[PDB]
């Protein structure tokens, strides 16, 4: 499963 | 890029109704989906995200079910405030997409609209312009088609449409068409009809006048 | 209390640049991101970029040469900048907080329009009542004015029922134009004077019209 934070954008998975 | 598609544009309920808005996404989004609120009046709110989870102050009525492309915003026992229009948003890969949105509406029975047509003012006219407006009053629902004729042909982005929003006694939509001339253009046709097609009509009705009576 | 708050104006001439400070409170700009999203109408809400919480930005793609995002942390302010703005940006600007999953927190929008047109009052025009209409229609062009809005009322507000005022339209001129109609029972027309109330308040232009009938 991919995601994007919406306060740092850091992401788990592209 | 996600797509996401909110495949009904405009939802028509009744206050009291279970409301079901739905949204699709172009691949799996692993439970990534917001939901948000836009009013009459231009605020947004965030409804519940990762699928079904509520936001602080978010009333229970709202609730969110959906896994892989397929995703709904569920409004139980709908209430006055929640006619708004309501945006579906990945959360899975960037960039932040959203659907094209619902807009929520009031059913309501059929009701045919009266049509008007105003030929220009004298004072308008002697102005140096030229403008012929076609009224179609208190009608349900909101889809309606309206042509111009001058002297039978058939016009096309030539006239500006503008609707009210659904009145909030009666729940109808009224719908303003207007066709601009110079005087002098208008000067040289007789015959300006405005031809309405409405679920409310056996046939379509044709309102018009010639220059002069 | 989470608020945002924009500052900025609406009105941006055809090649210029749209400003729009985001000033926040009651929350932190280190521990959170501003996202810069915009709503054209009928079309849906647009990203156009963000200022993450680690102080890096990203655009949409479409974007990427027209669009500024700084941010000064002591004063609680994110900063968006769109240059070269032409007709098809005219929509609601919006900064949003964004948390751990959603942007779960919005600023009021800010409505933007394009034009190069000067504030312009309108000419009122009677929209006189057919010499044969059971329920008569009439109402007033109200034309050729800039910037919105303008309010109609009926006979100084004493004629409210059946009374439609039209969303306002942008013409090909950069000027808008509305009508104001109401419907009213045939038999009257002979009987009672029916006058739109016209203001735009900008021109500072009052204007009363008697739709006399045909
Ligand atoms: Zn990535």
């Amino acid at each position: 499963d991919a995601c994007f934070r919406h306060d740092s954008g850091y992401e788990c998975h592209h | 890029d996600i797509q996401m598609t909110q495949t009904t544009s405009s939802l028509s309920a009744s206050l009291g109704d279970r409301v079901t808005i739905s949204c699709r996404a172009s691949q799996d989004i692993s439970n990534y989906l917001n939901w948000y609120q836009q009013k009459p009046d231009g605020t947004v709110k965030l409804l519940i995200y990762y699928t079904s989870r509520l936001h602080s102050g978010v009333p229970s009525r709202f609730s969110g079910s959906g896994s892989g492309t397929d995703y709904s915003l569920t409004i139980s026992n709908l209430e006055q405030e929640d006619i708004a229009t309501y945006f579906c948003q990945q959360g899975n890969t960037l960039p932040p997409t959203f659907g094209g949105g619902t807009k929520l509406e009031i059913k309501r029975t059929v009701a045919a609209p009266s049509v008007f047509i105003f030929p220009p003012s004298d004072e308008q006219l002697k102005s140096g312009t030229a403008s012929v407006v076609c009224l179609l009053n208190n009608f349900y629902p909101r889809e309606a088609k309206v042509q111009w004729k001058v002297d039978n042909a058939l016009q096309s982005g030539n006239s500006q449409e503008s609707v009210t929003e659904q009145d909030s006694k009666d729940s109808t939509y009224s719908l303003s068409s207007t066709l601009t001339l110079s005087k002098a253009d208008y000067e040289k046709h007789k015959v300006y009809a405005c031809e309405v097609t409405h679920q409310g009509l056996s046939s379509p009705v044709t309102k018009s006048f010639n220059r002069g009576e | 209390q989470v608020q945002l708050k924009q500052s900025g104006p609406g009105l941006v001439q055809p090649s210029q640049s749209l400003s729009i400070t985001c000033t926040v409170s009651g929350f932190s700009l280190t521990s959170y991101g501003i996202h810069w999203v915009r709503q054209s109408p009928g079309k849906g809400l647009e990203w156009l970029g963000v200022m993450w919480s680690g102080g890096i930005t990203d655009f949409y793609a479409a974007f990427i040469s027209r669009l500024s995002i700084s941010r000064d942390i002591s004063k609680s302010q994110v900063f968006f900048k769109m240059n070269s703005l032409q007709a098809d940006d005219t929509a609601i600007y919006y900064c949003a907080r964004g948390s751990r999953y959603a942007l779960d927190y919005w600023g009021q929008g800010t409505s933007v329009s394009v034009s190069s047109a000067s504030t312009k009052g309108p000419s009122v025009f009677p929209l006189a009542p057919s010499s044969k209409s059971g329920t008569a229609a009439l109402g007033c062009l109200v034309k050729d004015y800039f910037p919105e809005p303008v309010t109609v009322s009926w006979n100084s507000g004493a004629l409210t029922s059946g009374v439609h005022t039209f969303p306002a339209v942008l013409q090909s001129s950069g000027l808008y134009s509305l009508s104001s109609v109401v419907t009213v029972p045939s038999s009257s027309l002979g009987t009672q004077t029916y006058i739109c109330n016209v203001n735009h308040k900008p021109s500072n232009t009052k204007v009363d019209k008697k739709v006399e009938p045909k």
